[PDB]
């Protein structure tokens, strides 16, 4: 796509901080992943840490026909549940409903449209995401019937790994977005 | 079975008392409606035999025909009703009344169009138990009606076998005194079916399926020709449904050892283990012939037909479960199996093929 | 205090059908209030409502309370108790039949006194093993039925209570359930037995010796 591969202007004070296991003098003794504790030296992987995969293709798909099946992706319609994630205390499992109002009266709720999992565990350094984390709900919406414009809305159901241990909402509540056709 | 001589005693005589009345049929005439000589005409006026099986309403001109039959016996010392013999009930033999050589009215009849007296010879758990019991099973009445009709004439193929003067064959079956009797029975059955229903709320004196034909009249019992007031008042489909204006009453509607209840505890466990059954579309043929099916032995049941029948054909499969024989096999309804079959004509010919199409091979759980 | 008819949902999704409003009542207070509950359930007719949604009086159906304050603040469901819908059939009607006689086994739970020195090794035995020892189909399991480990209305999460149902109508119906495990728990384990009672009816001086 002749954007940035070995490079990343995105996050640029975290990218020079050499990594703190790696970086920390004991106990890591191996002399190359030291050195290349910072973030920038471990981009490119075949240069610096000496290895390469046996093939880069995709699903059996090489690189051309790859980039092909997503901008086609592109091509379509598409609606996204957004969401908000930042370290809870441990990990848990997020799944995700769509709601869909019958006529008289107003009404609820839940058929299964994904699931997705945040990982953690006590200790761990808190951190907030500075983006949505987006699911495509377009093909279940579709199974539904439903539209971007037809009136219904999502909402997640979170489960602790603890061991079912349900947990009220620690998240904002899932974004709706749509996105046109390419 | 229970009966307490001379209960046994009385009937005889009276068997023996309409052998000719013989005027009002006496018994003759009361003979040729499901029988041989010809009940009716087409409006051209062609030869009919008033028999009306392999339609839905089937089971009200018999449970009538007994009747008929059953008032000839009048004041004769018809001092109980016809017996009935549950043939579901396994049995190394045939039963007495009919089989007792000498001095009984049971053994045969005569027909003056023939000449002869009636000639029956028998073929070789119990299987009409869970044949009929699958039609206990099921709550449409339509649905019913075609397993229960399949489970009856299973017994008209048996008792009769090879002989055209017999009870495999329509002709001359109505002649024989066996066939009353197993009617009864057949009766019975229905008459329990309508205590399931009533059991479960649904419909037992009336039925949704087919509005079209249990309005027809029925001849003969329709016909001015009948010298019988009642029959011709319920000459009708719709009437004769509740079978208590006839007045009758079995001894006890009881499949055996089971309450009305505890029939449907125990079909409702049989139908816990899901099955598998084959069912056939089976239409009008002129003989009346036996199948034997396979995959082993899965086989078997038997249709009823004769010359100048009026033509049928089912709305709906007959179903036969043929689990056992898939265990016996080892299947799965997953690994996949040809069912064969074989269609033998009751005469000692001869196996024709379909005649009948495909059997359709469907699952129920469970 | 509003009334609303509910319709049960079948399914996960809140989709119970409270739409339409059965009744209504009022109630009279305040602060220094004296202290008071009626000795009997205040009865609002229902049936009419019933009847024009068209299911049965007999048939499964909920009632739910909107309370609203006289300040015109919505109240929270908790400040009631829970309505129920009581059902007056048309008399007089007999209940449904029981199944005739008795075929061909059914546990026999004796008074403990009629136990047989045999009996009470027997049940003692599958007692024994049921306790002894611990599993999830096993002893203190089926003891964790009925109160305190809290597994109501869930395990999870925020505010759990004992399972067990008292102060209400269907008292006898969950206690009836929980003494058939305990039944299918010991013959299981090897008991000819149901659970033997003991009449506390009749005049006792001290436990039988079983306990
Ligand atoms: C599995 O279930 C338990 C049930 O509560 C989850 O509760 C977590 O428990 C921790 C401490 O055990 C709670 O920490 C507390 O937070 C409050 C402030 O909210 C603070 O005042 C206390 O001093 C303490 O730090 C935590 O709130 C709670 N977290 C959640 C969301 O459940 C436990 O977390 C579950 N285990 C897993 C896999 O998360
Ligand atoms: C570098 O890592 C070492 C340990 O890998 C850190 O020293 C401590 O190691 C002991 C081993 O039991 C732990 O109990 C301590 O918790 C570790 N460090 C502490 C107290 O944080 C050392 O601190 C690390 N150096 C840096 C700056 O990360
Ligand atoms: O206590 Cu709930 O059972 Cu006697």
């Amino acid at each position: 796509r002749k954007l940035s591969y070995n490079e990343a202007n995105c996050a640029l004070p975290l990218m020079n901080q050499p990594m703190r296991p790696f970086s920390n003098s004991t106990a890591n003794n191996d002399r190359l992943t030291f050195t290349n504790s910072r973030p920038n030296d471990v981009f490119d992987y075949q240069n610096v840490l000496h290895y390469k995969y046996d093939t880069l293709n995709f699903a059996g798909l090489s690189i051309p026909q790859l980039e092909r099946i997503l901008q086609k992706n592109q091509g379509r319609d598409r609606i996204f549940a957004g969401f908000l994630l930042h370290g809870i205390k441990a990990s848990a499992d997020v799944r995700i409903y769509i709601c869909v109002p019958t006529g008289i009266g107003e009404e609820n709720c839940g058929n299964y449209a994904g699931i997705f999992s945040v990982l953690g565990g006590e200790t761990e350094m808190p951190w907030q995401f500075d983006r949505l984390f987006r699911y495509e709900i377009t093909d279940e919406l579709k199974k539904l019937g439903l539209n971007q414009n037809s009136h219904f809305r999502v909402e997640m159901e979170l489960t602790a790994v603890n061991g079912s241990k349900i947990t009220q909402k620690i998240f904002p509540n899932p974004t709706i977005i749509f996105v046109p056709s390419d | 079975n229970s009966l307490t001589p001379s209960e046994i005693e009385n009937l005889r005589n009276a068997l023996a008392a309409v052998q000719a009345d013989k005027t009002d049929a006496g018994y003759q005439k009361i003979a040729s409606f499901h029988g041989m000589p010809l009940s009716c005409q087409y409006p051209d006026g062609t030869a009919f035999a008033c028999c009306q099986h392999g339609m839905v309403t089937f089971p009200h001109w018999h449970r009538l025909y007994m009747k008929q039959m059953e008032d000839a016996l009048k004041a004769k010392g018809a001092k109980i009703g016809i017996p009935y013999w549950d043939w579901t009930t396994a049995f190394h033999s045939l039963p007495i009344l009919v089989t007792e050589p000498k001095n009984n009215p049971f053994h045969h009849g005569y027909i003056d169009v023939a000449d002869t007296k009636t000639t029956r010879d028998p073929r070789p758990q119990s299987f009409f138990y869970r044949q009929i019991a699958f039609a206990l099973e099921q709550r449409d009445f339509c649905d019913f009606e075609i397993q229960f009709e399949m489970g009856h004439n299973a017994i008209h193929s048996w008792v009769g076998g090879p002989s055209p003067y017999g009870m495999s064959t329509l002709h001359y079956t109505s002649y024989d005194p066996l066939f009353y009797v197993h009617h009864s029975n057949t009766d019975r059955i229905w008459a329990i079916w309508q205590a399931l229903q009533k059991y479960r709320g649904l419909p037992y004196n009336s039925a949704n399926c087919e509005i079209n034909k249990l309005k027809k009249p029925m001849m003969p019992f329709s016909s001015e020709d009948n010298p019988n007031e009642v029959t011709k008042a319920h000459s009708t489909g719709y009437k004769s449904f509740d079978y208590q204006q006839l007045n009758y009453e079995y001894d006890n509607l009881n499949f055996h050892g089971m309450t009305i209840p505890q029939l449907e505890v125990h079909l409702k466990k049989i139908q816990e283990k899901d099955r598998v059954f084959a069912g056939f579309l089976l239409r009008a043929i002129g003989q009346s012939a036996d199948v034997n099916f396979d995959v082993t032995f899965g086989g078997t049941f038997c249709v009823l037909g004769g010359d100048y029948e009026m033509p049928w054909a089912f709305d709906r499969l007959f179903l036969y479960d043929i689990s056992k024989s898939l265990v016996h096999l080892r299947l799965d309804a997953h690994d996949d199996f040809d069912i064969k079959v074989t269609i033998m004509g009751i005469d000692g010919k001869s196996l024709p093929p379909n005649l009948l199409p495909s059997p359709t091979i469907l699952f129920k759980p469970g | 205090v509003r009334i609303k008819l509910c319709i049960p949902t079948e399914d996960k999704r809140q989709s119970d059908n409270c739409d339409n409003d059965a009744g209504q009542f009022f109630i009279l207070g305040g602060t220094n209030e004296m202290p008071w509950n009626f000795a009997f359930p205040y009865l609002h007719e229902i049936t009419d409502t019933v009847l024009s949604l068209g299911l049965a009086l007999d048939s499964n159906y909920y009632v739910t309370a909107e309370v609203t304050a006289i300040n015109g603040t919505l109240m929270p469901t908790q400040t009631i108790p829970r309505p129920i819908v009581t059902y007056i059939p048309p008399q007089g009607f007999k209940d449904v039949n029981m199944v005739n006689m008795d075929t061909s086994s059914l546990r026999f739970r004796k008074d403990i006194s009629s136990l047989t020195t045999e009996e009470e090794y027997e049940l003692r035995v599958a007692m024994e093993r049921f306790m002894s020892d611990k599993s999830i189909n096993g002893y203190q399991a089926l003891a964790e039925f009925h109160g305190l480990p809290a597994k109501c209305p869930r395990p999870d999460a925020l505010n759990r209570v004992a399972c067990c149902i008292h102060g209400m109508a269907t008292f006898p119906h969950w206690h009836r359930l929980v003494v058939m495990q305990f039944e299918n728990a010991l013959f299981t384990r090897g008991s000819p037995i149901g659970v033997p009672y003991w009449d506390w009816t009749k005049p006792f001086t001290a436990l039988p010796s079983l306990l």
